[PDB]
Protein backbone atom coordinates (compact mmCIF):
# COMPACT_ATOMS: atom_id res chain seq x y z
CA UNK A 1 0.00 0.00 0.00
CA UNK A 2 0.96 3.83 -0.58
CA UNK A 3 3.05 5.25 2.56
CA UNK A 4 0.36 7.57 3.43
CA UNK A 5 -1.82 5.02 3.75
CA UNK A 6 0.69 2.72 5.79
CA UNK A 7 1.26 5.65 8.25
CA UNK A 8 -2.79 5.85 8.99
CA UNK A 9 -2.69 2.36 9.72
CA UNK A 10 0.10 2.36 12.23
CA UNK A 11 -1.03 5.67 13.76
CA UNK A 12 -4.48 3.97 13.88
CA UNK A 13 -2.90 1.10 15.86
CA UNK A 14 -1.71 3.75 18.60
CA UNK A 15 -4.41 4.50 20.94
CA UNK A 16 -5.98 8.14 20.38
CA UNK A 17 -4.09 8.95 23.83
CA UNK A 18 -0.16 7.73 22.73
CA UNK A 19 -1.26 9.38 18.93
CA UNK A 20 0.47 12.65 19.64
CA UNK A 21 3.22 11.60 21.55
CA UNK A 22 4.04 8.63 18.71
CA UNK A 23 3.96 11.21 16.20
CA UNK A 24 6.42 13.43 18.32
CA UNK A 25 8.38 10.23 18.64
CA UNK A 26 8.39 9.74 14.51
CA UNK A 27 9.78 13.14 14.32
CA UNK A 28 12.57 12.48 16.27
CA UNK A 29 13.16 9.30 14.74
CA UNK A 30 13.02 11.12 11.14
CA UNK A 31 15.85 13.09 12.16
CA UNK A 32 18.09 10.01 12.87
CA UNK A 33 17.95 9.14 9.02
CA UNK A 34 18.79 12.79 7.96
CA UNK A 35 21.35 14.19 10.45
CA UNK A 36 21.85 17.80 10.64
CA UNK A 37 18.59 19.50 10.49
CA UNK A 38 18.07 23.19 11.53
CA UNK A 39 15.79 24.57 13.93
CA UNK A 40 13.31 25.70 11.15
CA UNK A 41 13.08 22.55 9.45
CA UNK A 42 12.91 20.28 12.67
CA UNK A 43 9.52 22.87 13.64
CA UNK A 44 8.10 22.17 9.98
CA UNK A 45 8.51 18.77 11.14
CA UNK A 46 6.64 18.78 13.72
CA UNK A 47 4.06 21.16 11.50
CA UNK A 48 3.40 18.13 9.11
CA UNK A 49 3.47 15.93 11.84
CA UNK A 50 0.58 17.59 13.41
CA UNK A 51 -1.28 17.49 10.21
CA UNK A 52 -1.13 13.95 10.45
CA UNK A 53 -4.22 12.84 12.20
CA UNK A 54 -6.43 15.38 10.60
CA UNK A 55 -5.38 13.45 7.25
CA UNK A 56 -6.22 10.51 8.46
CA UNK A 57 -9.25 11.23 10.23
CA UNK A 58 -7.89 10.10 13.62
CA UNK A 59 -8.76 11.48 17.23
CA UNK A 60 -7.13 13.76 17.98
CA UNK A 61 -6.96 15.92 15.03
CA UNK A 62 -3.94 17.78 15.67
CA UNK A 63 -1.29 17.87 17.95
CA UNK A 64 -0.15 20.90 19.46
CA UNK A 65 4.03 19.94 20.38
CA UNK B 1 5.19 3.70 29.17
CA UNK B 2 2.29 3.34 27.53
CA UNK B 3 3.04 5.36 24.73
CA UNK B 4 6.33 4.12 24.57
CA UNK B 5 5.47 1.03 23.60
CA UNK B 6 2.74 1.30 21.34
CA UNK B 7 5.04 3.60 19.43
CA UNK B 8 8.00 0.42 19.28
CA UNK B 9 5.11 -2.36 18.01
CA UNK B 10 3.63 -0.23 15.69
CA UNK B 11 7.19 -0.44 13.88
CA UNK B 12 7.96 3.12 15.29
CA UNK B 13 5.46 4.88 12.29
CA UNK B 14 7.82 4.36 10.24
CA UNK B 15 5.93 5.56 7.41
CA UNK B 16 4.31 8.36 9.39
CA UNK B 17 8.64 9.30 9.56
CA UNK B 18 8.62 8.86 5.58
CA UNK B 19 5.60 11.25 5.29
CA UNK B 20 7.29 13.68 7.41
CA UNK B 21 10.58 13.33 5.41
CA UNK B 22 8.17 13.51 2.14
CA UNK B 23 6.84 17.18 3.22
CA UNK B 24 10.20 18.69 4.96
CA UNK B 25 12.53 18.92 1.63
CL1 LIG C 1 -10.17 7.98 16.07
Amino acid sequence: PPTLQRCCRQLRNVSPFCRCPSLRQAVQSAQQQQGQVGPQQVGHMYRVASRIPAICNLQPMRCPF
Amino acid sequence: QRCRHQFQTQQRLRACQRVIQRWSQ
